């Protein structure tokens, strides 16, 4: 049973932030061996915390770490770009398992809000000749990197055959994602049109295609 | 300190694989090891532990007994035999050392048995991972479909239906490099991958330049090329 | 004459499994050692060599040398009634 951890914080450049991880008397609260994790894409996590408190050698002493309970908290002062990244919490158990907390995407807010920009493509004459139809919702420009995606048969919403990309680091330094529709071409020229409305940071940005 | 993970590859549920994990840079023989796996955009899950001496051995809930660790001393190697594999065996899968050394007290230095280390209970060296994909496809090329532009205009080629990873794709050539953005896959209900790459492009050079993505996946030696035109 | 009980503490869990721990060749290490009987709960092990003294006192001088040529290092107590010196380890 995982430990319990927030999906995602986020702070801008020199706050505090505090990552907090749930477990159980048999494990976080039963043991002084709460240890804490950073991950950044595409490499291995690395210690940053370990028993409860403690930091190891060339750490950071802007990382600390405490335990109340059956509750074991990260924190993290002044914050920097580089501290960007997934952290995950770690215990011992009382049958000497070892078991993680469901992790935590910190985001550092490092540059201001930016809307995305939207750009929906109809299925190509190739792939309607295929028997096969496919709407492709672009989404680019964007910060931060996280938006929601729906879409929409006329006014209806469609939920199946949707499948959303998490958003990607352009070169630019925004990011963008992507989004998919799949529809047979009797459905694709049925309905009077479909949208793709993207949601980001309270805000929606829509664009629509018609056969 | 160094480990490198081995054996990993695509398979079909049902199959059997055998990771391997070469140690160097400390002493094996005294220290517990662990697996450590990571399905694709998900969290870390603990798979299993060996003492140093492979006298006990421990494994998650959700990984016994199909996945068993084991390690031979003798050759420095620790290894996850994988049994009867399931879809969600999917993941990159890590070989980690258990930091450890002396139980310090009353001015002694305490080592368990055959001088074996006590477990500080933390995880202080990684492999880079080796990658498991379980899955009942099997290796198929994309087909390429143009994304046609409707002062900037956008366009792409959309990559569908290609089993298993990667794909790459590139414009002109490589020629085309500016404003291009090509997307991570997404993994359909039907088991196979598909992915977008575009490119902004001036409005005004439409009907003048070609623009053409070329995509490889190698596993399947497709290649493709496809221009993208108004 | 008085006696040297020196003594280890164990820790045991028909086949019985203990394990006590040892000074090593290096003497600031300790090692556990797998200590198995055949015909947790804590037992006391010692061994018993002699000496004929004077004095309780010139006893203990000697028993400390002993035990410090040894190398056994622990805590000392006395009981005159049965007029011997333990060194207890653990
Ligand atoms: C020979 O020497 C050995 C080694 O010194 C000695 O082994 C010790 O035995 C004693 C007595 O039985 C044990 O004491 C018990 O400890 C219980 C707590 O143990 C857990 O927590 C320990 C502390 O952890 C914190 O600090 C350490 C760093 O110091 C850190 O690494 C941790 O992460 C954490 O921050 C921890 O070291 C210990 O680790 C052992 O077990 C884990 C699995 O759980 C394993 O992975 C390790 O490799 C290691 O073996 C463990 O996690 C404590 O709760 C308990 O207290 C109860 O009982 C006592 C009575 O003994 C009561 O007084 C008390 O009120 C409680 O009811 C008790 O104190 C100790 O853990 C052993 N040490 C080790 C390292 O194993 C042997 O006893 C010696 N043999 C003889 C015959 O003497
Ligand atoms: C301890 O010794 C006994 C008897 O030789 C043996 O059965 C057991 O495997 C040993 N324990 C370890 C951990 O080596």
């Amino acid at each position: 049973s995982a430990l319990t951890q927030p999906a995602s914080v986020s702070g801008s450049p020199g706050q505090s932030i505090t990552i907090s991880c749930q477990g159980t008397s048999n494990d976080v609260g039963g043991y002084e061996s709460v240890s804490w994790y950073q991950q950044h894409p595409g490499k291995a996590p690395k210690v940053v915390i370990y028993d409860v408190s403690k930091r190891p050698s060339g750490v950071s002493n802007r990382f600390s770490g405490s335990k109340s309970g059956n509750t074991a908290s990260l924190t993290i002062s002044g914050l920097q770009a580089e501290d960007e990244g997934d952290y995950y919490c770690k215990s011992l158990t009382s049958t000497r398992r070892r078991v993680f907390g469901t992790g935590t995407k910190l985001t550092v807010l490092g540059q201001p809000k930016a809307a995305p920009s939207v750009t929906l493509f109809p299925p190509s004459s190739e792939e309607l000749q295929a028997n096969k139809a496919t709407l492709v919702c672009l989404i680019s420009d964007f910060y931060p990197g996280a938006v929601t995606v729906a879409w929409k048969a006329d006014s209806s919403p469609v939920k199946a055959g949707v499948e959303t990309t998490t958003p990607s680091k352009q070169s630019n330094n925004k990011y963008a994602a992507s989004s998919y529709l799949s529809l047979t071409p009797e459905q694709w020229k049925s309905h009077k049109s479909y949208s793709c409305q993207v949601t980001h940071e309270g805000s929606t940005v829509e664009k629509t295609v018609a056969p | 300190q160094r480990l490198v993970e081995s054996g990993g590859g695509v398979v079909q549920p049902g199959s059997s694989l055998r990771l391997s994990c070469a140690a160097s840079g400390f002493d094996f023989s005294r220290q517990g090891m662990h697996w450590v796996r990571q399905a694709p955009g998900q969290g870390l899950e603990w798979v299993a532990f060996i003492k140093y001496d492979g006298s006990e051995k421990y494994h998650a809930d959700s990984v016994w007994g199909r996945l068993s660790i084991s390690r031979d001393n003798s050759k420095d190697t620790l290894y996850l035999q994988m049994n009867s594999l399931r879809v969600e065996d999917t993941a990159t899968y890590f070989c980690v050392r258990e930091a450890g050394g002396p139980d310090y007290r009353n001015g002694y230095n305490y080592y368990d048995f055959y001088d074996g280390y006590y477990n500080y209970h933390y995880m202080d060296v990684w492999g880079k991972g080796t990658t498991v994909t379980v899955s009942s496809a099997s290796t198929k090329g994309p087909s390429v479909f143009p994304l046609a532009p409707s002062g900037t205009a956008a366009l792409g080629c959309l990559v569908k239906d290609y089993f298993p990873e990667p794909v790459t794709v590139s414009w002109n050539s490589g020629a085309l490099t500016s404003g291009v953005h090509t997307f991570p896959a997404v993994l359909q209900s039907s088991g196979l991958y598909s992915l977008s790459s575009v490119v902004t492009v001036p409005s005004s050079s439409l009907g003048t330049q070609t623009y053409i993505c070329n995509v490889n996946h190698k596993p399947s030696n497709t290649k493709v090329d496809k221009k993208v035109e108004p | 004459t008085f006696k040297l009980a020196a003594c280890v503490t164990l820790a045991c869990t028909r086949v019985k499994h203990c394990s006590f721990n040892i000074t090593t060749d290096v003497k600031d290490r300790k090692q556990k050692v797998n200590a198995t009987f055949y015909d947790l709960y804590r037992l006391i092990s010692c061994q018993t060599t002699t000496t004929e003294a004077v004095d309780a006192a010139t006893a203990a001088k000697v028993f400390k040398q002993y035990a410090n040529d040894n190398g056994i290092d622990g805590e000392w107590t006395y009981d005159d009634a049965t007029k011997t010196f333990t060194v207890t380890e653990g």
